[PDB]
């Protein structure tokens, strides 16, 4: 059902935005969908938006934008209805895409990526209104949703996707914010991964 | 037969969307129209890109990519929708057959006629028009 | 082995599309006046210098080569190498004004208003079902004129009560056809006047 | 044309031979055109050339391409989230 | 208000007008917005079909293809010079990350995608020696 929705939004989208987590962008990349888009639908324009850039240091976001721009146009972003970053840049980029496709009477921008990376949040930020449901629990978006940004620009919200892999373990999936922790059996066995991924001084400041 | 009525609305009270039940060729750079204004539906599973073309010369069949739909004998509307039924004239890429004109030009596009029913057998069969 | 490099105080400008070279240097009338014996040599030497520079530019132009043999359409054969002349720089007057657009006719405006897309014009052949033949729908041996040669026509009952009862239905159809054609011509003349 | 032996085999020495006619024209009289007639005679069609479109190009392979422009992304105007674990006031073991 | 009448509005700005054409919609707008209520069949008192639903007409067409010499000609040809041009150009293209593909040119890519390879595929052993042998 989710992958049927994803292929429907891709088939409907002229522009596709891949939303990445600024804390682990390569971990949140969907390389298989990028390959499929480059092979079967080369006329669709795929770009990167690096969301949650407020959760990393400034230079980390700058370096990630620099390294991802060698592959695709990348825009750093902080999603928020009231206090956002990058909203004007994203809007003027979509205006450029519309002006390129002036032959089409309207264009559609489909938002794809991992669950909980902030796709609904970015759409809400562009609208300046809570038009899409936002929650930290995965599977909050279950079907696609059309949002009119301007008369010539539509935005398509999509449910989150997780491409299957053999190298990625359950630990990696869990630390990418994909699963509901309340349904996992023994979380103490995943706590050492938290200690590995977090700085000790930061942990002791968070928990006193 | 060609179209299936698609009902919309919570109580299924609207009936303006139509779905094509036959196989289609949508061409390069196809993007679906937005769902609010999409009257004609051409689902992706029924879209074809390649055909089994039989050459009367040398009696060989090759799997060739479809370039265009030239003439659907049922209607010019089905021609412009790209419907592939029996007897449809298509344009095929004949590059791997190695044809040369009398002037030394390489032929890479010719016409073929669909000889089967792809809605019944799941594939497109065509005979080259030579 | 005289040189091919020509020195000029003011550079020559070129129009390689028209094969022209313009030099605006100082020309002294003492050597070009009719009272001089070296005027022809002077003119020839300056023309030689300008033509030499022009030839250097022409041979510096990019060149088109082909691989097709003789005997085909095109006029360039494999052994020939042609020069690619740029577009002419000098602007010259035209002999006639540009063709102005034809104004939109009454039919074209009606089609724009009523959403009538222009027809496909696939061909002029139609299938006549009573026979097994593809025949032209108009023109020489057209299907619009089969009624004139039809062996038997039933006289319509509406023709009764009139003075046109006794006339040939084929003649009536020919008159109607000519009336329609002349009306089309009159409409074209009206669109021409507008 | 002759071999020059100084410009190689690709650049020859040119010479001229007069053919005729040789004419000397004295400029008797002039009749210039009007400026509006000049503009009418020098109007170009523009119907045959492809129109120039901004940020649209045709590459060597014949693909139509469009260029986009990101603009400046100044990350110095972004305030990072002031998380509790980044505060020295909650220091332990001191 | 006589200036708010439909007749007066038209003169300020005969059989071609349609229902619902007003200050807010013209004829094309009216028919496009009637698409959303269009697709139903019409039946009378006795039940006969006054009009079929849109795209649901049941008349069987007489589907024929006429004889024509256009069917047997070449539709696309390419010259040797053009083949050499595109074969050389495919390889000298340098992709920019800020250029997007708006439209792809139509070319014989099987002819054009010919690359020199250092190694050959392995031979087919079943031609010389079958399983039974
Ligand atoms: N700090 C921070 N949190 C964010 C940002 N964007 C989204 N979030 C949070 O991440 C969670 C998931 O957001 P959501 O929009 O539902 O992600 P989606 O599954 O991709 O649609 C929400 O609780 C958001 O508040 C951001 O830019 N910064
Ligand atoms: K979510
Ligand atoms: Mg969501």
């Amino acid at each position: 059902r989710i992958w049927n929705e994803l292929y429907k939004v891709i088939d409907s989208s002229d522009v596709v935005i891949h939303v990445l987590d600024a804390r682990d962008p390569l971990g949140t990349r969907c390389k298989s969908v990028e390959e499929y888009m480059k092979k079967e639908t080369p006329h669709k324009h795929l770009i990167y938006v690096l969301n949650k850039c407020d959760l990393v240091p400034t230079w980390v976001a700058a370096a990630w934008v620099k390294h991802l721009s060698k592959e695709r146009p990348t825009l750093a972003f902080h999603a928020s209805i009231t206090n956002s970053f990058g909203k004007g840049s994203l809007i003027q980029l979509l205006r450029q895409f519309s002006q390129l496709h002036t032959d089409r009477k309207q264009i559609s921008v489909g938002f794809i990526g991992y669950p909980n990376t902030g796709k609904s949040s970015i759409i809400n930020t562009l609208r300046k209104k809570k038009v899409c449901q936002v929650a930290p629990i995965p599977g909050e978006t279950k079907v696609w949703q059309y949002i009119t940004l301007m008369k010539r620009i539509f935005l398509i919200d999509c449910p989150g996707i997780v491409p299957p892999s053999s190298k990625d373990s359950e630990e990696d999936i869990l630390f990418r914010g994909v699963v509901r922790v309340e349904h996992v059996t023994h979380p103490e066995q995943y706590i050492p991964g938290v200690l590995k991924r977090c700085q000790v001084k930061h942990l002791e400041r968070t928990y006193e | 037969e060609m179209f299936k009525v698609i009902k919309t609305g919570k109580s299924r009270s609207k009936s303006w969307k139509r779905m094509i039940t036959k196989h289609t060729f949508v061409g390069e750079g196809f993007t679906r129209r937005p769902v609010k204004m999409e009257r004609i539906i051409r689902p992706s599973a029924l879209r074809q890109k390649k055909a089994n073309v039989t050459h009367p010369e040398l009696g060989v069949t090759v799997f060739l990519p479809i370039l265009a739909v030239k003439k659907n004998p049922q209607s010019p509307m089905y021609t412009q929708l790209g419907v592939l039924t029996k007897g449809t004239i298509i344009e095929v890429n004949v590059s791997e057959l190695g044809m040369v004109t009398a002037g030394g030009k390489v032929v890479w596009g010719k016409y073929a006629q669909v000889t089967n029913e792809p809605d019944r057998d799941g594939c497109v069969n065509a005979v080259l028009l030579v | 082995n005289l040189p091919v490099t020509v020195e000029k105080p003011i550079p020559v400008v070129y129009d390689l599309g028209n094969l022209a070279a313009f030099d605006s240097n100082v020309l002294d009338k003492n050597d070009l006046d009719s009272s001089n014996a070296r005027r022809e040599e002077k003119i020839k030497s300056l023309t030689r210098d300008n033509v030499q520079l022009l030839i250097n530019q022409l041979l510096s132009l990019p060149m088109k080569t082909t691989t097709e043999s003789v005997g085909g359409t095109g006029g360039q054969s494999s052994v020939m190498t042609l020069l690619q002349l740029p577009d002419p720089t000098t602007d010259l007057p035209r002999e006639k004004p540009l063709p102005k657009a034809k104004a939109m006719t009454k039919w074209e405006k009606f089609a724009a208003k009523k959403g009538i897309k222009p027809k496909e014009r696939a061909g002029k052949m139609i299938y006549d079902e009573a026979s097994g033949e593809w025949v032209p729908k108009w023109g020489y041996k057209g299907a619009n004129k089969k009624l004139d040669d039809q062996w038997l026509v039933e006289v319509d009952d509406k023709v009764k009560g009139t003075d046109n009862e006794l006339i040939d239905p084929r003649t009536l159809n020919r008159a109607e056809r000519k009336r329609l054609v002349k009306k089309n011509e009159k409409q074209q003349r009206r669109n021409m006047k507008n | 044309s002759y071999k020059s032996d100084q410009g190689g085999k690709r650049l020859p020495r040119i010479e001229l031979v007069e053919i005729g006619p040789r004419l000397d024209f004295k400029i008797g009289r002039i009749h210039t055109p009007s400026p509006d007639m000049v503009t009418e005679a020098h109007k170009k069609p523009k119907q045959l050339e492809m129109k120039t479109k901004k940020n649209v190009e045709l590459d060597i392979m014949g693909d139509k391409l469009g260029r986009i422009h990101m603009g400046k992304q100044d990350l110095g105007k972004l305030q990072t989230r002031k998380m509790k674990g980044l505060k020295s006031k909650f220091d332990q073991g001191t | 208000g006589t200036g708010k009448k439909e007749k007066s509005r038209r003169i300020r700005e005969g059989n071609l007008r349609v229902k619902g054409e007003n200050f807010y919609r013209d004829s094309k707008r009216v028919k496009f917005l009637n698409m959303y209520t269009s697709g139903k069949e019409i039946r009378n008192k006795k039940g006969n079909l006054i009009r079929a639903a849109s795209f649901q007409d049941s008349t069987i067409p007489d589907a024929r293809v006429q004889p024509d010499r256009r069917w047997f000609g070449n539709t696309r040809v390419i010259s040797q010079d053009a083949l050499q041009h595109f074969r050389s150009a495919l390889g000298e293209t340098q992709k920019d990350t800020y250029q997007v593909l708006l439209r792809r040119n139509k070319l014989p890519m099987s002819l054009l995608e010919e690359k020199d390879a250092d190694e050959s595929p392995k031979a087919r052993i079943l031609d010389t020696e079958s399983y039974a042998d």
